[PDB]
RNA sequence: CUAAGAAAUUCACGGCGGGCUUGAUGUCCGCGUCUACCUGGUUCACUGCCGUGUAGGC
């Protein structure tokens, strides 16, 4: 649950708004990968030819 | 000449999801295999998900990691050279003004009383902060601070403070590499309810019969979201156009704090990020000394600033 | 459009993973929502979106793996 | 040529499997994409292709062991 | 002629089953491919062959069965 | 739907963790409880949401590590 | 106030028978999807003075 903090490329009085206000929040999904709390050290492994 | 029509700028002050456990005071320097709090079921005709303390432990503690990056100013993506060259030039102009020391002693404040207990620091009795300096995997330094000493709306001066902000000023500087460690102890009290970050889901359905609130866990163990952590230590913005008394609030473009309702810094008047930020790399304007504390914050946080044209 | 509307699609970037689309009456309410990794996830996902979103009717659509695990045309439609 | 145009083709160079195509306001938005091999799989990238792109209104058009799938011209069309 | 000209007819040598000929400014493009083997396959098979190659404009023609799955809207652009 | 359903999905912002959804009767009766934090627990919890809230025909979904658990008659009453 | 004024085409029927479309084939090469985020306003319950009803404690 985020602001909406971007430009406001619309009107200032909008009659048909591409965007909504800034005193109302916006809901967003997200994918997210994290280490796990124990583990400090990332390996990444691949080959060549 | 143009504001770019793609700009981002990385996070710097990286935080983790903090984890929480509980514990007996006089215990906090032997305080590492304590057991982690569990969200349970409570029925109320609805289910909600509360968490408690054991009966035991009179005590929370809450423990995150943080790190800071460095190069605040240069954007990780762009479409001109041009702006991106003035932009550089502006913040380099800015750091050699002054160095970042006003925004590493607020993000130090911000440390020393623990604001990221967010409604479990209002019921507490006596809270400690202690912070370590990670270098190669040992304790390089070690901070304690008093919390409750340190109070939330002005921002006092002491000796340890000023080293951690001469540590994180260079961290966000570029001359050194700061990993730092947080732990807070708050004396809630015996059995007391301790308040979780809260869930947003938005895949849950609307017939009854539902879930009405749940709660965050991390592998079976209470824990706080790291943005809010983030939020909780961005609180350094306080000088907007409302008067003396209501606190500083956190820096965000238009500078709004949602949960009340209200919106300051609108865009028609000119003290917003977007405004100030143009007139600064555009037509060669200064806003203020404390403005450029504002946009070089928001820039340490980042985001997505740009203009279609 | 009336029922709501829940679809299950294996993603072609990576086989064996699925994802599911949920719409009530006009609009979108869930967007490419990880289903699981293998056709049981799949069907148990598209189960339980639709026992919440949904009116007194609903409508399933997956492919002939996945349908094979929610019983035959009777839990299907409504 | 005002609403989205979806239409599921089988190959002929295999038999079993199928292709999607997607057009929305004379551009073609969706170029032979694949949707499965079977019909139910066809179905569902379908009607998520409908849902998706071409929000006020839409076409399915398909083969008849497709249309099977979805209800009988209430959410064909719209 | 012009515009492309998508033709679905049927095979009488086996009823049932369908064929398509894409015309694309005066010299065929696509000669006696396979339709389905219903109307509602050489519809979509017909709507895909005025997708492609019908870039300003087409024509599309065919059965009663075959074009009673197109709105008449979208038959002649 | 009138043979209760009972489904046990994997919640995707923790990997490892389970919830299981309960219907009888075209009404929720259990909506997003815990399960465990592995499948045996879930396919487990899954069985005794099987006993409890539908006598005749449960409908008993999941994943292939849940569903690996339990016999293969005692899935689909 | 008309090249005006009028009008019953009506019945029947055997198009039949035969057939080898044949073979052959190299689609093929390259790639950076990036960036930021408070679910929160919201757990009028447990058990008792008491025959109801309406006082009280935490």
């Amino acid at each position: 649950r985020g602001t909406i903090s971007n430009r406001l490329k619309t009107k200032d009085r909008d009659p048909a708004k591409l965007d909504a206000s800034i005193q109302s929040p916006n809901l967003q999904t997200v994918d997210v990968a994290n280490l796990p709390s124990d583990a400090d050290t990332l390996k990444v492994r691949f080959t060549l030819r | 000449l143009s504001t770019a029509s793609v700009l981002a700028f990385e996070r710097k002050l990286d935080p983790s999801d903090a984890l929480m456990s509980a514990g007996a005071w006089a215990q906090r320097d032997a305080s590492q295999e304590w057991p982690a709090v569990t969200v349970r079921e409570k029925s109320v005709l609805q289910t909600v998900d509360v968490a408690n303390l054991p009966s035991d432990a009179d005590t929370l503690k809450v423990r995150f990691t943080l790190r800071v990056l460095g190069g605040a100013g240069t954007p990780s993506a762009c479409n001109d050279a041009a702006y991106r060259d003035k932009l550089l030039q502006t913040v380099a102009t800015y750091v050699n003004e002054q160095g970042f020391a006003e925004l590493a002693r607020r993000y130090a404040h911000n440390l020393a009383n623990a604001r990221f207990l967010w409604r479990n620091r209002v019921g507490a009795e006596a809270v400690e902060v202690r912070i370590n300096h990670i270098r190669q995997g040992e304790v390089a330094r070690t901070w304690r601070f008093d919390a409750l000493a340190i109070g939330l709306r002005d921002f006092k001066a002491d000796a340890e403070l000023d080293a951690l902000a001469e540590l994180i000023a260079s961290g966000l500087s570029g001359s050194g590499h700061v990993l730092l460690e947080v732990v807070a102890f708050a004396r809630i009290g015996d059995g007391q309810e301790v308040f979780p970050s809260q869930e947003l889901i938005l895949d849950k359905g609307d017939k009854k019969g539902q879930k009405s609130k749940t709660l965050y866990s991390v592998r079976d163990a209470a824990a706080i979201h790291s943005q809010k952590i983030g939020n909780a230590l961005r609180t350094i913005d306080t000088w907007y156009p409302d008067e003396d008394g209501l606190g500083p609030i956190a820096v965000e473009p238009y500078g709004s704090v949602t949960s009340q309702g209200k919106a300051y810094r609108q865009p028609k008047q000119k003290l917003d990020f977007y405004t100030l930020l143009d007139n600064w790399v555009l037509r060669d304007e200064a806003p203020a000394v404390e403005q450029q504390h504002y946009v070089i914050a928001n820039l340490i946080r980042g985001g997505v600033f740009g203009e279609a044209e | 459009s009336r029922p709501t509307v829940v679809t299950v699609t294996e993603t072609p970037r990576n086989p064996g993973s699925y994802e599911v689309n949920v719409e009530r009456d006009g609009k979108m309410v869930v967007g490419r929502a990880r289903a699981g990794s293998d056709p049981g996830a799949a069907a148990a996902k598209a189960m339980q979106m639709a026992m919440e979103w949904g009116s007194p009717n609903y409508v399933i659509l997956g492919s002939n793996k996945v349908l094979a695990f929610i019983p035959e045309q009777l839990r299907v439609k409504m």
